[PDB]
């Protein structure tokens, strides 16, 4: 009935993926055969054969081997189409430039062609889910392209995507800005919905709350994962109150031009806090309007509070919801935009966020995950923007871009349209 | 899959690159005589890249040596690992290029290359995806600039859009093992400027000191140097040929590192680097690596990157490490060298990291500098030039063999002006 076709390109959508599906697995109850050894809304997200056997709805993409050669030899090789998973013989890079058109036009086709059927075997299809690393070649420009040509045939279907944001103080790359705005622009053209997400955000949380050694990408896709699966979860279980992503679009989007919504989730906490620690949806909204325990290293205090959806999970009874949301309302450290009476949207899933074995997250009856708009993203873009133009003024890079296909129009373009943005944000925070 | 050819010039780069296949071959388990005693499937996964599967399964390195002094060449054959490569691959003509770069260049390595551009050609033929191709060599030799210059030349007009790099021995700056080297150097780094897409500076020098200080040696080799050399190689090929996170493919690092074409030039550096029994006074973290790797002490080129600043950097790392401390060191290191970092470019640091370590070390890293102590380099190499070519010294063999004054002063002007660009931006 309502199914959604997944998408994964780059290292860290691959990965992000492989944690996502792991997790998808562990809470449907399915193997890596693809089998199960009431919860059809599995059958949402898992395809089916004469044998059986369940199988996810997902296309990975990496213009590179790589990673999807280890996913080949992984565990869930048995579980994943081989069709599905599509490899190139190298990759964009980190340039936009082959990702967007060099590489990836030698791809894509197929890879659209494949999500089409992918879409043809659904009943209904809500929407797409994207996952990539922003500012990273391959996603950067490969998403860009795809989202393009997705939003050109598939027209009002939902497209939703997770990206990485780049961190202000760090970078696994010096060409990152350069990637990043003309994603989003080309993004921002097309894409309905996009959440952002950095990782020395996650690193601070992780860290600071999780009371963890220094960590990998591994957890950070776990966390990445429980989010992306808290969502789906809203969508994949029956609460007190369900809510379709068309209704995230609705509510999150009170522009066109500005949808960015930053994801925090509580609690998280070690195992061994978790016996200190009362879980009371009060305190757990607390923690999630709480700066520091925000997936992004802005300051939501330089901003106001335009949209804000939380979803909670397990044991939950609206009551105290809506007292802790009033309790909320009251303080003012936390304010909203004067046009807007109410931003909150509250939906209600039974079913708790399941704990992966392995996991440093301790397990926990209850849970929340919020998704809302700020300015500071706005701060964000400026200083992305501000690289940018120091970078782009001395011309550095500039010529791998041009020599494969990139014309400096489009990124003046870009940079014109990121100018935009942040007037955009500017005139709305009025 | 993604395959590299390694191209061997004549002497040092056929001893290094004996080296290069040793450590490979004791990377990938292969036997010197080809065949795979690898306990593990990353030793043959992707293996392709360096070698070609034969109809008895043994594996032949991917590989062309070139000399026009066969000596070498003939120790190599001698050599436990000369059994691997295939007697085809091997090209020589028997003549001395006397170290005149014009003389290997223009005359007698001309009539060579040929052979040598058809292997090339059958060895890319034979190839599913080209990355690109790898030249060992020395400035200042005659064969290895000459002939390598020819070779990289030759092979870029044949692949244009194939990443190409040479790692380049460089005149030592107090010292040195032979007469007439600036005018090599100088028409070499003409050609290789204009030509080459990255360039990797080592002296030997800087590596005698570091061996003898940071290793605490006494009497070694050129081996271990070439070793040295080779580990760095294995490296960055490494973070090529095994899987990890951030995994940087050559054009991307080529890509990172070079914000202007004609300023490729690098600085390679290795960690960890520690004296037998000092070691266990030494922890591995990834904080020890990035110290050893920043440290001025530990650059394997001679120079002072004190004296300039960095326009791009690129640690890639090996074994099981956190992502953490990589990010949380590469902050600190930029936010407290600040200054010793270009200004316009943030974040100058390109990282990657391999989940596979080096044998026998639970981690290791690699530092590859982009900074100006090589304007530096081409500043004593352009004095040392001029105070030759002024007298005309040695001038009459390369007029002898039919080159013109006019090619070094024109070489001379580009170095002139490649060291102005690198004092352009700074
Ligand atoms: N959170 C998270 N981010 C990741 C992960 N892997 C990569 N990234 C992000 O991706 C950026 C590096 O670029 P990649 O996404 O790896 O690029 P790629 O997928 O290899 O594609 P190319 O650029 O063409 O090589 C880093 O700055 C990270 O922020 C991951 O596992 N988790
Ligand atoms: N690292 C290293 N350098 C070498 C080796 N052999 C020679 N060299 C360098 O090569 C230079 C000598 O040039 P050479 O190659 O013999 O001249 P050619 O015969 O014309 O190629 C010296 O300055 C050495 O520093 C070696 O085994 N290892
Ligand atoms: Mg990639």
């Amino acid at each position: 009935m309502r199914e959604c076709i997944s998408i994964h390109v780059g290292q860290a959508g691959v990965q992000i993926g492989n944690a996502c599906w792991e997790l998808y697995c562990l809470e449907h109850g399915i193997q890596p055969d693809g089998q199960m050894p009431g919860d059809d809304s599995f059958n949402t997200f898992f395809s089916e054969t004469g044998a059986g056997k369940h199988v996810p709805r997902a296309v990975f993409v990496d213009l590179e081997p790589t990673v999807i050669d280890e996913v080949r030899t992984g565990t869930y090789r048995q579980l994943f189409h081989p069709e599905q998973l599509i490899t190139g013989k190298e990759d964009a890079a980190n340039n936009y430039a082959r990702g967007h058109y060099t590489i990836g036009k030698e791809i894509i086709d197929l890879v659209l062609d494949r999500i089409r059927k992918l879409a043809d075997q659904c009943t209904g299809l809500q929407g797409f889910l994207v996952f990539h690393s922003f500012g990273g070649g391959t996603g950067s420009g490969f998403t860009s392209l795809l989202m393009e040509r997705l939003s050109v045939d598939y027209g009002k279907k939902s497209k939703l995507e997770f990206s990485i944001y780049p961190a202000p103080q760090v970078s696994t790359a010096v060409v990152e800005p350069y990637n990043s705005i003309l994603t989003t622009h080309t993004t921002l053209e097309h894409s309905d919905c996009a959440f952002m997400v950095d990782n020395e955000a996650i690193y601070d949380i992780c860290r600071r709350n999780l009371d963890i050694e220094r960590p990998t990408y591994t957890n950070l896709n776990r966390l990445i994962s429980q989010i992306v699966s808290s969502i789906t979860a809203s969508l994949r279980f029956d609460g007190a109150l369900n809510v379709d992503l068309t209704e995230f679009q609705t509510n999150l989007v009170p522009y066109p031009r500005i949808h960015f919504p930053l994801a925090t989730y509580a609690p998280v906490i070690s195992a061994e806090k978790a016996y200190h620690e009362q879980l009371s949806v009060a305190e757990i909204t607390n923690a999630c309007f709480e700066p520091a325990n925000q997936m992004v290293k802005c300051d939501p205090r330089h901003g106001k509070y335009m949209a804000c959806c939380l979803l909670y999970r397990g044991d939950v009874v609206p009551k105290d919801v809506n007292a802790a949301i009033a309790t909320i309302k009251t303080k003012r450290s936390i304010q909203f935009v004067d046009w807007c009476p109410t931003g909150f949207k509250v939906g209600i899933n039974y079913q708790p966020p399941t704990v992966v074995p392995g996991g440093d997250l301790a397990k926990v009856q209850r849970a929340v995950c919020m998704l809302s708009n700020t300015t500071a993203i706005a701060e964000a873009w400026a200083r992305l923007d501000h690289k940018f133009d120091l970078m782009y003024a001395k011309r550095a890079f500039v010529h791998w871009y041009v020599g494969e296909g990139m014309e400096e129009g489009e990124f003046s373009e870009a940079r014109e349209d990121m100018a935009a943005l942040e007037k955009d944000y500017e005139e709305v925070g009025v | 899959m993604r395959e590299i050819v390694h191209i061997q010039a004549g002497q040092c780069g056929n001893q290094i690159g004996a080296k290069f296949w040793e450590v490979i071959s004791d990377e990938h388990g292969i036997d010197p005589s080809g065949n795979y005693v690898g306990d593990s499937d990353l030793q043959l996964e992707r293996i392709s890249v360096y070698y070609n599967e034969a109809s008895s399964h043994k594996y032949v390195p991917r590989a062309i040596l070139v000399d026009l002094e066969p000596g070498t060449m003939d120790s190599v054959r001698s050599g436990a690992f000369g059994h691997l490569f295939r007697p085809d691959n091997f090209i020589f003509g028997q003549s001395g290029a006397g170290n005149n770069w014009a003389k290997g260049h223009y005359t007698e390595g001309a009539e060579l290359v040929d052979s040598v551009l058809d292997v090339v050609r059958k060895e890319c033929e034979n190839c599913d995806c080209l990355q690109g191709f790898q030249l060992t060599h020395s400035l200042g030799g005659g064969t290895g600039s000459g002939m390598g210059t020819l070779l990289i030349s030759k092979v870029r007009e044949e692949y244009p859009d194939r990443i190409m790099n040479t790692f380049s021995v460089v005149p030592s700056p107090k010292v040195s093992d032979t007469v007439v080297e600036p005018y090599n150097a100088t028409l070499s780094i003409h050609q290789l400027v204009e030509n080459t897409d990255e360039t990797y500076c080592i002296d030997n020098e800087a590596l005698y000191d570091i061996c003898f200080r940071t290793l605490k040696l006494a009497t070694p080799t050129y081996g271990d140097l070439n070793h040295l050399v080779s580990a760095t190689m294995s490296g960055v090929t490494t973070s090529l040929r095994f899987p990890g996170q951030l995994n940087a493919d050559l054009r991307k690092l080529a890509v990172n590192m070079v914000p202007f074409p004609r300023l490729h030039f690098f600085m390679p550096g290795f960690a960890p680097l520690t004296a037998r029994g000092s070691q266990q006074y030494r922890a591995l973290t990834v904080p020890e690596l990035t110290q050893q790797m920043f440290d001025a002490k530990n650059m394997m080129a001679a120079c002072d990157p004190r004296h300039g600043r960095y326009l791009t950097v690129a640690t890639v790392f090996r074994g099981r490490m956190s992502m953490k401390e990589v990010d949380e060191q590469m902050l600190a290191i930029q936010s407290k060298n600040s200054s010793y970092f270009v200004e316009w470019i943030p974040n100058n640091v390109k990282v990657a990291v391999c989940d596979i370590p080096p044998r026998g070390l639970k981690m290791s890293s690699t530092f590859i500098g982009n900074s100006t102590a090589i304007q530096e380099l081409f500043k004593r190499i352009s004095e040392q030039f001029t105070a030759m070519f002024r007298r005309k010294a040695f001038l009459h063999w390369y007029t002898g063999e039919g080159m013109d004054e006019m090619e070094f002063t024109e070489a001379e002007s580009n170095m002139n002006h490649l060291v102005s660009e690198y004092q352009q931006y700074q």
